[PDB]
DNA sequence: GAATTCGAGCTCGGTACCCGGGGATC
DNA sequence: ACACACAGATCCCCGGGTACCGAGCTCGAATTC
C-alpha cells in the first residue's frame, strides 16, 4: 500500500468512536493534517478553533513516514473521512484503515472500513471507502507548549463557567484570578467563583498547575458558551497562554481525549 | 388601362412624414430631438448625388435599374420588343383564380375563357427567356378534383349517378351559411363514374367511385370540411398546380419549357401588355398541353437577385433602444440593396437608400472601385416613407425573381411590412410579382416566421445557412468570418445615432456599414446557391419553389405519391380533418452501453434505410390488410407478411400480387439518382455542381417519406404503416444484431466468409458486436480488427448482410469507422473518423452561454481525450469497472494529463493578469427589461448597474457582456444601493452574495477591477465537462463532477484577517509557507500543547 | 430535605432535491 | 367584386424555492440525588 499506514483494529476503533461520540457533526467539514506524532484535525467553530490531535499511540498501529499531508476532511464535500467515526452511523464497525500512497508533494489517501456480519464475518463495503487527494499548499497555525496558566474543571463547574460568562456581544466577558488562590469568572451581571489547589502534580475546588497567577483577560467575541456547548463539552481542564501579546485560553476535554478550543481575548484593559 | 388594378404605388403624392429632426442643422438643440412626425403633400423625392427627382418615377433617365415594362399601366419597353421565345424558363408557378368575368377584357380568343367561364384556376408559369426577357405563361386547364364512394354518397346522400351528386354538392355550397360561395350552377361541377381503388386496405377492393370536378380551390376547402364528415371524400385537398404537373406527364415546376403547337394547331396566346398580370416582359396564355419540357437546357437565364439589408435608428423618445415596428418614433435610416445577376454570379447595381445627406467614405468608394464592384449609388432622403417606398418600388421594378438578404423574413421584410402596413398604409398585395392581389405576407409562427410574395422566391440566408452550415453564433458577422474570412469593419448601433446625427460623412459610415453587409449577403447567396438546391427539389417534387421553402416537407411527398396513384387507378382520401390551420421494446438490447471505445467501430448506416424497408417489404396503404380473411387466398412465407405493429397482426402482401406504391416511388427515384452519380465525370464542373444539386433533391426527397407517413393527423398518415416502417426497422436492426452476433461471432467463419480479413486481425480478442443502434444506424463495434482495411471490409459485410438477410432494395453500408468513440447518450457521441476527423454528433462542445474561456478549454479537454493517444486508451480503460468503483480507485495513469488542463483552466482564471477580457457569459437579454418576472439575474445586475455607473444602454433587444467578480470587499453594501435604487421611487457573513448580485460589468471590472472570481466559472466549466466526459462513468454526473473536481490543486490559507489575529496570538505554523522542516516540529507542538 | 434532563418543538443552516423560465438574429 | 385568407410552435439547461425530508443542535416535565 502507503509507506504511511494508520489502523483502527476494534479496541483503538472503540477508543475513537468514543472520542467522536461525545457528540457531533462538528469536525466533520474538517481539516486533517497528519504527519509523524499523528494526525491533527483542526476547524474552526462560531469563529474560534477548536483541535482535536489524535496521537499515533491512540491509533492501533500509526507509521508516518515523509512530511505531513493535508486532507481536507470532506471528500467530494459530501462525505468525510471521519463521518465513519460517528456514534451510531454504522453500528458494525470493526476496523478502520488509511494508506496516503505517492510522495511528498502529491500523496492520497485511501481510507477503508470493515463492517461484522453475522457468524462474526468481515466484510469491507467497497461502497464506503473514501479516497482523498494531499493539499498542494496549506497553511495552519498552531498553540504552544507549558501554559501560562492552568487549572482543572468538571461538568458542573464548566457548566456553570458557561452560564455566567457568555453572555451575549454588548457583554463583555471577563475572567479573572485573585490572590489567596481564587477564580472568578465575571461578566456584566453574573459573578462565579472557584478556588484552585495544589495536588494537581464543594463544586468549587479544583486542583491545578500553574495555581499562582492572576490576570484580568476579557474576552470580546462572545462564543465560549457556544463553542463549548457545540462540541458538548462534558467538562475539562483550561489552559492560559498569556505570553504572546494577545493571550490565548485553550479549554480541553479532560475526559479521555479531547477536543480542545482556544480562545483569543480583548486587549486586557 | 390595366385588367386587374395594380396594388403598388405607381404614383403617391402625400405620405406620413417621419424623420428625425437631426436632419436639419438650423434646428438649435432644443428642436434636435425626436422624429418630425407628421404630414406632407409632395411627391416623395429622391437625391442622388446632386440629382433629385420622384422616388415613384420611371422617367427617362433612373436612379435604380428598372426591369419592368408597364409600371403604372403606360408601357415602358421599347415600340416593338416581341421576344418570341419557343424555350422559356420557368421558375415559380403560381396558382389563382381568375374569375373569367374578372378577366374579360384580357383579350384572348375564346378557348382559356370558355374553360373557366363562372371560375376556375390558371396556374401561371413565372420564368425568363434566353433572350433575357422575363414572360409569364398561363396554363389554363386545371381543374381539381376528388372523389367520393359510389354507394356511401349514393345512398347516403340519397342521390343518384354522378350529375345528381354534382347538383348535391352545389346545393351544399349554396344552401349554406354565408355568401362565400356565390351563384353555384351544377354545371360547374361536372363528374364521372370511375373504378379507382382504395389507396387503403387493400381487401378494399377495387371500389365504384364518383369522381367530382371541382373549377375552384376555395370550393374546396369548403367541400372538404363543410360537406358531411361521415364520408372521406378522397382527394380534395389537391392544388390546382399538382393536378396540372402531374396530370401532364413530364412537366416540372422548375426548368425550361417548350410552347407546342397541336391538336387544331391551339399554340400558346400572347397576352397583350394591357392585360399583362405579372411585372412580366413578354405574357401568354395556354393549355396545358401548348406547352412542353426540354431537358439538356441547364442554365438560368440571367433571373436577378436583390441582397438587400436595412439599419434602423430606434430613438423613441429616450432609451435608445431596438426599434418596433408599430412605434412611428422608431424607424428605419437606411437600406442597403444589392442587385446581383444569377447567371454569371455578377454584382449588377449597388444601391443605397439613405435618410438624409449621405457621404460614403472616400475609403469606401475607393474600395468598392478597387474590387471591381460597380459605382454604389447613394440616394439621400428626407423621410422614412420616402427611403421605404424607394426600396419597394425597387422590388417591384427591379423585380428580382430572388430575394435573399440576412434574416429578411425574420426582421427586415417583417419591419418594412409592419411600417408599410400600419404606419404608413401601403397595400403590399401588390408589390411582389403579380401587380393585383397577390400574396405579399409575412406568418409571424416566429423563427420559422414564413414570408410568401409571389414570384418572388425569398431566398433568406440565415433559413438557408442554418442549415448548410453548423456554427452557433449565427450573426452575419460572425458568420462571414466562418464561411468568408473576409476582414470587416463591424458598426454596433450604439454609433448609430452617433454617427447618424454626427454628419453626412458618418452617415456614409452607416451606409459604408450596410453596403458591407449586404456584399457578405450576396458573396453568401453565391457561394451556396440556395436557388439550385431549391429548384432540384421544386422539379424533382412537383410543387413551385416557393413551396419547397416555405411549407412542410410532406407536400413533396404527397405530390409524387399522387402522381403515383393517379397512374395506377388509385384514390387518395382527406384526412377527416385538419380542423384548422393557423397562421399568425425490441431496443434495449440495441442502445448506448454509455462508455468509451477505443476499437474501432464500424458503421453499418443502412443507406437510406426507410425507403429501403417501404421498397424491400412492399409497405404501402394498399398492401395493407386488417383481416387474415383479406388474405385468406395468399398462402403464407411466399405471398405475404403477417406482422403485428402494436397487437394489430397487419398483413403486407409480398408485390407478386400488389405492387406498393412507396416502393414504385422510392425506387423510380433511387435509381435516377445512381444514374446522376454515374453521370458526374463526364460533365463539366459547373454542371457537376448542377447535377450535384440535382442529385442532393432526390435525397432529400427520398428520405422524407418515411417522415410522411408517420407523422400524425397531416396529409395521408397511414400510422399502420410508419409502425410497420419503424416496428421493421427495429426488428432488422435486431436481425442484423442476431445475424452479426450468430455467423460472424467467431473470427474465423467471418475469414471463411471474407478472405481479406486474415490480415484484418488485431492482437487481442475478436468481437462483432453491436453496442448502439438508432433509426438507420447500428455502430458494430468489431473489437480485435485493425481500422486500417477495415471500411473497404465493412462495405462488403453490408452487401453480405443486405443481401443474405435482407430483401433486395435493402443495403447496407460500411460509411464509417471510428478509430475512436465515446457513446453519450442515446443520440450523443464522439468519436474520431479514420483518416482523422473529430466527428461530434450533438453535444455542442462549444456553449455560447459558457464564455470564451470554457469553451476554448472544455474543447481542448475532448481533443485531449481524443487525440492524445495514452489518454485515450485510459479513458477507455476507465469502461471496464462501475463508474462508483472509480471514486476509490485513482484513475488510470494516462488521464494525467487531462487533469493537466483542468488545473490550467482554473490556474488561469486566478493568475495575475486578471483577464482576457472575452469571459462575456452573454445574456440573450430575454426581450423587454423591467418585466423580468424572477429578477436578481445576473445581467440585470448589470443592467442596473449601468443605470446607475455610467449607462449607455441599447436596452431592449440587447445582450449584456457581464463578468462575475470575486465578492470584491464592497460590493455587498453596492447590492444593498441597489436594494434602494433598484426599488426607484417605489458582520454577519450576508449569505455569501447570490451570484447574479457578482455581476459586475466587463469594461469596469477590467480597467480596475482585479482577482477574478472562480467558482462559478470554474463550476460552469466542470458543468459542461462532466456533461460531455459522464459517458466515461456511465452518466453519473456526480461521479463525474467529483473525479474532476479532484484535479485542481486546493489550497487552503487561512483568511488574513484572522491569521493577523492569530499571528498577534503568536500560534505557530505548519504548513506550505515554505517552512518544510518547521511543519513537522509545529506538528510536534500542537501535540504537546493539546493532546 | 435539596435540583436535572433529554422531549417537544423551534429555528437553522441548509441542502439537496425539486421545482420554474430557455433558444431563434435583426 | 373579388371575399380578403390560411390553411405545425414546440420543448432543455440554468437558476430560484422550500412543498416538505431529514439531519443536526438547542432545548422545557418527566428523571435521579
Ligand atoms: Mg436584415
Amino acid at each position: 500500500g502507503a509507506p504511511c499506514q494508520v489502523v483502527l483494529q476494534g479496541a483503538e476503533l472503540n477508543g475513537i468512536l468514543q472520542a467522536f461520540a461525545p457528540l457531533r457533526t462538528s469536525l466533520l467539514d474538517s481539516l486533517l493534517v497528519m504527519g509523524d506524532r499523528g494526525i491533527l484535525i483542526h476547524n474552526t467553530i462560531f469563529g474560534e478553533q477548536v483541535f482535536l490531535p489524535l496521537e499515533h499511540s491512540q491509533f492501533s498501529r500509526y507509521r508516518w513516514r515523509g512530511p505531513t499531508a493535508a486532507f481536507l476532511s470532506l471528500v467530494d464535500q459530501k462525505r468525510s473521512l471521519l463521518s465513519v467515526f460517528r456514534a451510531n452511523q454504522y453500528p458494525d464497525l470493526r476496523r478502520v484503515e488509511l494508506a496516503i500512497t505517492g510522495q511528498a508533494p502529491f500523496r492520497t489517501l485511501v481510507q477503508r472500513i470493515w463492517t461484522t456480519t453475522s457468524d462474526g464475518e468481515a466484510v469491507e463495503l467497497a461502497s464506503e471507502t473514501l479516497m482523498k487527494r494531499e493539499l498542494t499548499s496549506f497553511v495552519v497555525l498552531v498553540p504552544q507548549g507549558t501554559p501560562d496558566v492552568q487549572l482543572r474543571l468538571t461538568r458542573p463547574q464548566l457548566t456553570k463557567v458557561l452560564n455566567a460568562t457568555g453572555a451575549d456581544s454588548a457583554t463583555p466577558t471577563t475572567f479573572e484570578l485573585g490572590v489567596n488562590g481564587k477564580f472568578s469568572v465575571f461578566t456584566t451581571s453574573t459573578c462565579v467563583t472557584f478556588a484552585a489547589r495544589e495536588e494537581g502534580v464543594n463544586a468549587k475546588t479544583v486542583y491545578g498547575e500553574n495555581t499562582h497567577r492572576t490576570f484580568s483577560v476579557v474576552v470580546d467575541d462572545c462564543s465560549m458558551r457556544a463553542v463549548l456547548r457545540r462540541l458538548q463539552v462534558a467538562g475539562g481542564t483550561l489552559k492560559f497562554f498569556l505570553t504572546t501579546p494577545v493571550p490565548s485560553l485553550c479549554v480541553t476535554a479532560t475526559g479521555p481525549n479531547a477536543v480542545s478550543a482556544v480562545f483569543l481575548l480583548k486587549p486586557q484593559k | 388601362g390595366p385588367t386587374q388594378r395594380h396594388t403598388y404605388y405607381s404614383e403617391c403624392d402625400e405620405f406620413r412624414f417621419i424623420a428625425p429632426r437631426v436632419l436639419d442643422e438650423d434646428a438649435p438643440p432644443e428642436k434636435r430631438a425626436g422624429v418630425h412626425d407628421g404630414h406632407l403633400k409632395r411627391a416623395p423625392k429622391v437625391y442622388c448625388g446632386g440629382d433629385e427627382r420622384d422616388v415613384l418615377r420611371v422617367g427617362s433617365g433612373g436612379f435604380w435599374p428598372r426591369r419592368s415594362r408597364l409600371w403604372g399601366g403606360v408601357d415602358h419597353a421599347p415600340a416593338g420588343f416581341n421576344p418570341t421565345v419557343t424555350v422559356f424558363h420557368v421558375y415559380d408557378i403560381l396558382e389563382n383564380v381568375e374569375h373569367a368575368y374578372g378577366m374579360r377584357a384580357a383579350q384572348f380568343h375564346a378557348r382559356f375563357m370558355d374553360a373557366i367561364t363562372p371560375t376556375g384556376t390558371v396556374i401561371t408559369l413565372l420564368g425568363l427567356t434566353p433572350e433575357g426577357h422575363r414572360v409569364a405563361v398561363h396554363v389554363y386547364g386545371t381543374r381539381q378534383y376528388f372523389y367520393m364512394n359510389k354507394e356511401e354518397v349514393d345512398r347516403h346522400l340519397q342521390c343518384r349517378a354522378p350529375r345528381d351528386l354534382c347538383e348535391r354538392m352545389a346545393a351544399a355550397l349554396r344552401e349554406s351559411p354565408g355568401a362565400s360561395f356565390r351563384g353555384i350552377s351544377a354545371d360547374h361541377f361536372e363528374a364521372e363514374v370511375v373504378e379507382r381503388t382504395d389507396v387503403y386496405y387493400y381487401e378494399t377492393r377495387p371500389a365504384l367511385f364518383y369522381r367530382v370536378y371541382v373549377r375552384s380551390g376555395r370550393v374546396l376547402s369548403y367541400l372538404c370540411d363543410n360537406f358531411c364528415p361521415a364520408i372521406k371524400k378522397y382527394e380534395g385537398g389537391v392544388d390546382a398546380t399538382t393536378r396540372f404537373i402531374l396530370d401532364n406527364p413530364g412537366f416540372v415546376t422548375f426548368g425550361w419549357y417548350r410552347l407546342k403547337p397541336g391538336r387544331n394547331n391551339t399554340l400558346a396566346q400572347p397576352r397583350a401588355p394591357m392585360a399583362f398580370g405579372t411585372s412580366s416582359d413578354v405574357e401568354f396564355n395556354c393549355t396545358a398541353d401548348n406547352l412542353a419540357i426540354e431537358g439538356g437546357m441547364s442554365d438560368l437565364p440571367a433571373y436577378k437577385l436583390m441582397c438587400f439589408d436595412i439599419e434602423c435608428k430606434a430613438g423613441g423618445e429616450d432609451e435608445l433602444a431596438f426599434p418596433v415596428a408599430g412605434h412611428p418614433e422608431d424607424l428605419v435610416i437606411q437600406i442597403s440593396c444589392l442587385l446581383y445577376d444569377l447567371s454569371t454570379t455578377a454584382l449588377e447595381h449597388v444601391l443605397l437608400f439613405s435618410l438624409g445627406s449621405c457621404d460614403l467614405p472616400e475609403s469606401h468608394l475607393n474600395e468598392l472601385a478597387a474590387r471591381g464592384l460597380p459605382t454604389p449609388v447613394v440616394l439621400e432622403f428626407d423621410s422614412e416613407f420616402e427611403m421605404l417606398l424607394a426600396f419597394m418600388t425597387l422590388v417591384k421594378q427591379y423585380g428580382p425573381e430572388f430575394v435573399t438578404g440576412y434574416n429578411i423574413i425574420n426582421f427586415d421584410w417583417p419591419f418594412l411590412l409592419a411600417k408599410l402596413t400600419d404606419i404608413y398604409k401601403v397595400p403590399l398585395d401588390g408589390y411582389g410579382r403579380m401587380n393585383g392581389r397577390g400574396v405579399f405576407r409575412v406568418w409571424d409562427f416566429q423563427k420559422r416566421s414564413k414570408i410568401k410574395v409571389n414570384g418572388m422566391v425569398n431566398i433568406d440566408m440565415y433559413g438557408i445557412i442554418t442549415d448548410k452550415i453548423k456554427l452557433s453564433s449565427y450573426k452575419l458577422n460572425a458568420v462571414a468570418e466562418a464561411v468568408l474570412k473576409d476582414k470587416k469593419k463591424d458598426l454596433s448601433y450604439r454609433d448609430i445615432p452617433a454617427y447618424y446625427a454626427t454628419g453626412p460623412a458618418q452617415r456614409g459610415v452607416i451606409g459604408e456599414y450596410c453596403i458591407q453587409d449586404s456584399l457578405l449577403v450576396g458573396q453568401l447567396f453565391f457561394k451556396f446557391l440556395p436557388h439550385l438546391e431549391l429548384s432540384a427539389v421544386a422539379r424533382l417534387a412537383g410543387i413551385n419553389i416557393t413551396r419547397t421553402i416555405y411549407d412542410g416537407q410532406q407536400i413533396r411527398v404527397f405530390t409524387c405519391l399522387l402522381r403515383l396513384a393517379d397512374q395506377k387507378g388509385f384514390i387518395l382520401p382527406d384526412t377527416q380533418g385538419r380542423f384548422r390551420g393557423a397562421g399568425g421494446q425490441g431496443a434495449r438490447v440495441l442502445d448506448p452501453t454509455s462508455g468509451f471505445h477505443v476499437n474501432p467501430v464500424v458503421v453499418f448506416d443502412f443507406a437510406s434505410l426507410y425507403p429501403s424497408i417501404i421498397q424491400a417489404h412492399n409497405l404501402c396503404f394498399s398492401t395493407l390488410s386488417l383481416r387474415a380473411d383479406a388474405v385468406a387466398h395468399l398462402e403464407a412465407g411466399k405471398d405475404y407478411l403477417e406482422i403485428e405493429v402494436g397487437g394489430r397482426r397487419l398483413f403486407f402482401v409480398k408485390a407478386h400480387v400488389r405492387e406498393s406504391l412507396l416502393s414504385i416511388l422510392l425506387r423510380d427515384w433511387l435509381a435516377m439518382r445512381k444514374q446522376i452519380r454515374s453521370r458526374i465525370p463526364q460533365s463539366s464542373p459547373e454542371e457537376a455542381v448542377l447535377l450535384d444539386k440535382q442529385q442532393a433533391a432526390i435525397k432529400v426527397v427520398c428520405n422524407s417519406v418515411y417522415g410522411f407517413t408517420g407523422v400524425q393527423h397531416g396529409l395521408l398518415p397511414c400510422l399502420h404503416v410508419a409502425a410497420t416502417v419503424t416496428t421493421i426497422g427495429r426488428e432488422m436492426l435486431l436481425a442484423t444484431r442476431e445475424y452479426v452476433h450468430a455467423r460472424w461471432a467467431a473470427f474465423e467463419q467471418l475469414l471463411a466468409d471474407f478472405p481479406e480479413a486474415a490480415d484484418m486481425r488485431a492482437p487481442g480478442p475478436y468481437s462483432m458486436r453491436i453496442i448502439y443502434g438508432d433509426t438507420d444506424s447500428i455502430f458494430v463495434l468489431c473489437r480485435g480488427l485493425t481500422a486500417a482495411g477495415l471500411t473497404a471490409m465493412g462495405d462488403k459485410m453490408a452487401s453480405h448482410i443486405s443481401r443474405a438477410l435482407f430483401l433486395p432494395p435493402i443495403k447496407l453500408e460500411c460509411e464509417k469507422t471510428f478509430t475512436k468513440l465515446l457513446l453519450i447518450a442515446k443520440k450523443k457521441y464522439i468519436g474520431v473518423i479514420y483518416g482523422g476527423k473529430m466527428l461530434i454528433k450533438g453535444v455542442d462542445l462549444v456553449r455560447k452561454n459558457n464564455c470564451a474561456f470554457i469553451n476554448r478549454t472544455s474543447r481542448a479537454l475532448v481533443d485531449l481525450l481524443f487525440y492524445d493517444d495514452t489518454v485515450s486508451g485510459a479513458a477507455a480503460a476507465l469502461a471496464e469497472r462501475p463508474a462508483e468503483e472509480w471514486l476509490a480507485r485513482p484513475l488510470p495513469e494516462g488521464l494525467q494529463a487531462f487533469g493537466a488542463v483542468l488545473v490550467d483552466a482554473h490556474r488561469r482564471i486566478t493568475d495575475p493578469e486578471r483577464d482576457i477580457q472575452d469571459f462575456v457569459l452573454t445574456a440573450e437579454l430575454s426581450r423587454h427589461p423591467r418585466a423580468y418576472t424572477n429578477k436578481r439575474l445576473a445581467h440585470l445586475t448589470v443592467y442596473y448597474k449601468l443605470m446607475a455607473r455610467r449607462a449607455q444602454v441599447p436596452s431592449i433587444k440587447d445582450r449584456i457582456p457581464y463578468v462575475i467578480v470575486a465578492q470584491t470587499r464592497e460590493v455587498e453594501e453596492t447590492v444593498a444601493r441597489l436594494a434602494a435604487l433598484r426599488e426607484l421611487d417605489a458582520a454577519s457573513k450576508p449569505r455569501k452574495l447570490l451570484v447574479s448580485e457578482l455581476a459586475e460589468d466587463p469594461a469596469y471590472a477590467i480597467a480596475h477591477g482585479v482577482a477574478l472570481n472562480t467558482d462559478y466559472y470554474f463550476s460552469h466549466l466542470l458543468g459542461a465537462a462532466c456533461v460531455t466526459f459522464k459517458a466515461l462513468f456511465g452518466n453519473n454526473a456526480k461521479i463525474t463532477e467529483s473525479l474532476l473536481k479532484r484535479f485542481i490543486p486546493e489550497v487552503w490559507h487561512p483568511p488574513d484577517d484572522v491569521a493577523a489575529r492569530l499571528r498577534a496570538a503568536g500560534f505557530g505554523a505548519v504548513g506550505a509557507g515554505a517552512t518544510a522542516e518547521e511543519t513537522r516540529r509545529m506538528l510536534h507542538r500542537a501535540f504537546d500543547t493539546l493532546a
